[PDB]
């Protein structure tokens, strides 16, 4: 039971941490977009980024 | 002699000219430069990770 009880903690502080990535306001890993696209060039074109969720 | 002494007119015009047009130029200066920091906005705006304060 207390191997159980740390193992529990231990999933909730996932959620935590995952949850916490963000910088200043958009996170590429807590799972609330599929992608972030970044500026390649003057005419616009994108860098694709694939979110990676954690 | 008549039609010689008339050319003065004609210089004053076109004198006129150039500096309505030197004003033009003036404005331009200014309108590209502005057009140029709008696209730069534009460009800024389009990206999809500002947050909602910056775009």
């Amino acid at each position: 039971n207390a191997l159980k009880s740390d193992f529990d903690s231990l999933r909730d502080q996932i959620t935590k941490a995952a949850s916490n990535a963000k910088f200043n306001g958009v996170s590429i890993a807590d799972g609330t977009t599929t992608k972030l696209s970044f500026l390649a060039n003057s005419d616009g074109s994108a860098f694709t980024v694939t979110a990676k969720t954690l | 002699s008549a039609t010689a002494g008339s050319m003065n007119a004609v210089k004053d015009s076109l004198q006129r000219g150039q500096s309505t047009i030197d004003v033009a130029l003036a404005a331009g200066d200014t309108i590209t430069d502005l057009l140029g920091k709008m696209k730069e906005k534009a460009l800024a705006a389009s990206d999809t990770s500002l947050n909602t304060a910056s775009f």
